[PDB]
């Protein structure tokens, strides 16, 4: 009965900076690795960045120190921003499980100006 | 092409596996093929094992039939086994944390087959089934709890041979009493391989040049079930019975066909009947015949399915008055039933779901 | 038969036991 | 008589008596003949309940189509009517006599009403029990012997032979019963010429089964050499059964006719229908083989029938 | 194979019509038998199906309680008992066909009778 | 909760031999249970394609079918004159089997 809500979503220009949140209600990820998906139109998911519970933080090459990304036990929530933004990253977010778990939602789509 | 997932309980792990059955052929199994994915910060000093274990269950226990350990921790074997497409097609997707595994199911295996529990009987399974588990443990011997291993029920099956085989006919002839002309009567079928709710066909040539009449003449189908645990003990299921008030005079000439349709519709009261494995609560239909090389059985140690259709014609014991006397001439007309080759992966549940 | 002859010599313990009957009676 | 003679004497002393107005033998042979009497009575009982045990093994189990098997059946057949026979009529006649003793003679009604039924049907079950073993001699002569018809065409003489000689030299015997003789049960001990006619016929199947006995014994040792598969399939197991009750149960009243030996002829034919099931219902193969495998069956019935998992899920994959 | 369907017509509401469905070169258990109903100028509908075999029946929600649909192997033949007619119930009526094992869609339909209420 | 299945274009309208593209949105999650069906007027329909993935015998190979996680499309390559008839969505993944809405092509 585990449900996914994630929040952020808009219009902005290149290289602009956005605040992707998203909540997890349910199951809790105290010691669980945290992942957020990427998509692409037509192709399929992606993993470009991955939160564990101490702080080893890993990137993929092609989004190799493009952003950060951050983890909070409080309200079970992550974040994830936004930095050197490029037209070729247009695409809906999707935020997930490293085992691609817990009921896969639909997220929101974020596209540059 | 889409694969199938199986999430751990703790979100911690997960097994991809390419197809759930797998086609049981002659003399080889189709290999079992998947990818797990382990977390990360969490195989520090730990390993990774799939078991492919089988057993057939009891009620409530199970009895080990086969099993089979591979390792596909970090830590890896230096002699490694080739990799499948549908195993290497995951790893690109999945990432570089995906561990492929690998499993090769020995020849002479009993098939993935089930029976009814029965109206008073609870919903513990009592026929055989293969299992796919994955885990985290130090060693064999550590202890593996529910809630960390992942657990998938996968079947193996069999499919209808593409070669027809010989026209299966039977041949009889009982002696009545002292003095008497021979009984003789004849039996075959259309065909040997019969699909599944395909109908069935039985001729009969009868011919009683005798004193003694025929009295009503029985048509019926059984199933055989040869349940092994430690002694060989047959069972017996009449699926399809026929009844036919026809009579033949003496010293007279009949002929005749019936037709019948094997289907448990009927056959839900029924304790012990035979049925394909069913990976849920989800019905399924009468278990397929189960082909062997015949080289041996060698205590397979499992559930082997036949079927064939019996004849029984019963006579008056004309003369005497032999109110309670009756003697039943009867043969066995042995025939395969089985699916046919598909095209694609079967869904293991109905089709239109009740809900 | 053997045992038969030996079935009526039983006879006698009976006539025996009559003749004590009406005199115990 | 003894009692009979003793109530006309009485009743004819009243009636003139009204118109002129070793102990220690008895002890011993009471007591000791009891332990007698229910020597061969618990071996008929046994084999009585083991008869009728084995025949229904036979007629209730399917294997009754092969004629091989279903002619041992029959012949357990007149072992059941011998034992039953011998039981019977021991009843009766303790009844009979236990009446007369505290349960003067005229007044008891039925004495021998069921006597007569019974004496025949003993006498009648000792003659067709040999009758039987003369027709196993001669039926496994053609088994094991130069043959070329199958199991057919003979098995209506098998009834003529079996209970065909009990059907016309059993007969004359029954008017010799109430005629001649008439007393009282119609068995006695009067004149030793009438049983000659009982033991002949008997005698007869006794020597003549020592003529098929030597020919048979002669035949398959010869043949055993070269190729009989010995005890590889039923063709010797019929051998060792047959050929043994043969000679054992025809020496048995050879001796006798030629109180020690009392016991000993009561004690070894009391345990004749324990001998003849043993051999041809139990210690069988296949009827053995075939025994347990519905006992297997039944226990194998028993212990079969006693009275967060996630979910499956799916993901994409690129061609 | 080819199969048709035939005993539709003009009703009045509260009628009652039996649909016959004769099917050749298949049988009953071995293969599904579902109804399926187009109203004019709308799309289609399911409204029955039956499967034999396993004796499952189904009824669509709109037509539950009235519609009563049997099988009969002795003719190989569809039957479909319909009841207590409205307006709103009139359409062309299709008997398809479908694989009770290894379902892959209605492959086979009937010719299609019209219901006028 | 009935399964309601749309479909977003209602006709379209297009020359001969030009590709058409078709979508066909579920309101649930089915997993392969589509099937496509055609029929033209005064005439029975006929079943196109089964799994969304699979092809029916007897069907020119211009019928092309896929699927992207809710949605589903049919593809023809190349538009014969004969092809110009309508076309309706299915889902057989529950017992509510529910049609599409129908879409009708013509020239
Ligand atoms: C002369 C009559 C012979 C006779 O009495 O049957 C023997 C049988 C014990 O034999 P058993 O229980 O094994 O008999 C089974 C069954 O009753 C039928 O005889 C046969 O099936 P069907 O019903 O024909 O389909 C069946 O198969 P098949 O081996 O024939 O294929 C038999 O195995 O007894 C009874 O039927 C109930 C007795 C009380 C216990």
């Amino acid at each position: 009965q585990v449900q996914l809500q994630e929040s952020g979503g808009g219009l902005v220009q290149a290289g602009g900076s956005l605040r992707l949140s998203c909540v997890v209600s349910g199951f809790f990820f105290d010691t669980v690795t945290m992942a957020w998906y990427r998509r692409a139109p037509g192709k399929h998911r992606e993993l470009v960045a991955s939160a564990t519970a101490g702080g080893t933080t890993t990137y993929a090459d092609s989004v190799k120190d493009r952003f950060t990304i951050s983890r909070d036990n409080a309200k079970n929530t992550v974040y994830l921003q936004m930095n050197s933004l490029k037209p070729e990253d247009t695409a809906v977010y999707y935020c997930n499980t490293f085992v691609r778990s817990l009921s896969w939602g639909q997220g929101t789509q974020v596209t540059v100006s | 092409t889409r694969v199938f997932k199986k999430a751990s309980p703790n979100g911690k792990l997960t097994v991809y596996l390419g197809k759930r059955d797998f086609v049981d052929h002659i003399d080889l199994v189709e290999p079992v093929d998947g990818v797990v994915l382990v977390d990360p910060e969490y195989l520090k000093e730990r390993r990774v094992y799939v078991t492919l274990t089988a057993a057939f269950r009891y009620g409530r226990f199970r009895k080990d039939l086969f099993v089979a350990n591979v390792q596909s921790f970090p830590p890896a074997p230096e002699d490694k086994k080739p990799l499948t497409r549908l195993q290497e097609r995951l790893i690109k997707k999945l990432g570089e944390h995906a561990y492929p595994f690998t499993f090769e199911i020995p020849p002479n295996l009993p098939s993935s087959v089930t029976l009814q529990p029965g109206p008073e009987d609870t919903g513990k399974a009592i026929g055989v089934d293969y299992e796919v588990k994955a885990f985290v443990a130090e060693n064999l011997e550590e202890k593996i709890h529910k809630r960390n291993s992942v657990r998938l029920v996968i079947e193996k099956v069999q499919y209808a041979p593409e070669r027809p085989g010989p026209q299966p006919t039977a041949e009889t002839t009982r002696q009545f009493l002292m003095s008497d002309k021979p009984l003789h009567l004849e039996a075959s079928l259309d065909k040997e391989i019969y699909y599944h709710g395909e109908p069935i066909s039985v001729n009969v040539h009868v011919t009683n040049n005798t004193n003694k009449t025929v009295k009503k003449i029985k048509i019926s189908v059984r199933q055989y079930a040869d349940i092994v645990l430690f002694n060989t003990a047959q069972y017996k299921v009449p699926v399809a019975m026929e009844e036919a008030d026809d009579t033949v005079a003496p010293s007279s000439t009949f002929s005749k066909v019936y037709t019948l349709t094997p289907f448990l519709a009927n056959n839900r009261e029924k304790r012990g009947l035979a049925l394909d494995g069913k990976l849920k609560h989800e019905d399924t239909n009468l278990a397929s015949s189960t082909l062997l090389r015949e080289g041996a059985n060698r205590e397979i140690l499992g559930i082997i399915v036949s079927y064939k259709v019996k004849v029984k014609l019963v006579v008056s014991r004309g003369g005497l008055l032999g109110d309670l006397a009756s003697s039943d001439v009867a043969v066995e007309l042995p025939f395969t039933l089985m699916h046919p080759k598909p095209k694609e992966e079967p869904p293991h549940r109905e089709v239109p779901e009740h809900e | 038969h053997s045992q038969g002859t030996f079935t009526s010599d039983y006879s006698k313990y009976l006539d025996s036991r009559r003749a004590q009957d009406f005199v115990q009676w | 008589q003894v009692m009979d003679f003793l109530f006309e004497k009485w009743k004819l002393y009243g009636d003139q008596c009204h118109h002129n107005l070793e102990i220690e033998v008895q002890k011993e042979v009471a007591k000791m003949y009891s332990s007698f009497q229910v020597m061969y009575t618990v071996g008929y009982s046994l084999s009585l309940g083991a008869l009728l045990l084995a025949l229904a093994i036979l007629g209730g189990l399917s294997k009754l189509h092969c004629t091989r098997n279903a002619i041992h059946a029959n012949l357990f057949a007149s072992f059941v009517l011998k034992a039953s026979s011998v039981l019977v009529i021991d009843g009766l006649l303790r009844t009979r006599y236990s009446q007369k003793i505290g349960d003067s003679t005229w007044l008891s009604d039925g004495a021998v009403a069921g006597c007569r039924v019974a004496a025949v049907f003993m006498q009648y079950g000792i003659v067709a029990n040999y009758c039987w073993l003369l027709v196993e001699g001669l039926y496994l002569h053609n088994l094991l012997g130069l043959a070329t018809l199958p199991e057919r065409s003979f098995f209506s003489l098998y009834l003529g032979i079996g209970w065909g000689a009990p059907m016309l030299f059993v007969v004359p015997w029954a008017v010799v019963k109430c005629l001649f003789e008439n007393v009282q049960c119609w068995t006695s001990n009067d004149n030793m010429g009438f049983w000659w006619i009982l033991r002949f016929p008997v005698f007869l199947a006794i020597l003549i089964n020592f003529f098929i006995f030597v020919r048979i014994v002669q035949l398959l040792v010869a043949k055993l050499r070269a190729r009989q598969m010995h005890h590889t399939d039923y063709k010797f197991r019929l051998a060792k059964s047959t050929l043994t009750l043969i000679p054992l149960l025809g020496v048995h009243e050879v001796v006798f006719a030629f109180s020690a030996k009392l016991f000993f002829d009561l004690f070894l034919s009391s345990f004749q229908g324990l001998l003849v099931a043993v051999l041809y219902c139990f210690l069988n193969k296949e009827v053995q083989s075939e025994l347990r495998r519905r006992w297997h069956r039944w226990r194998l019935g028993k212990v079969l029938w006693e009275e967060e998992s996630c979910t499956t899920a799916s993901s994409s994959l690129a061609k």
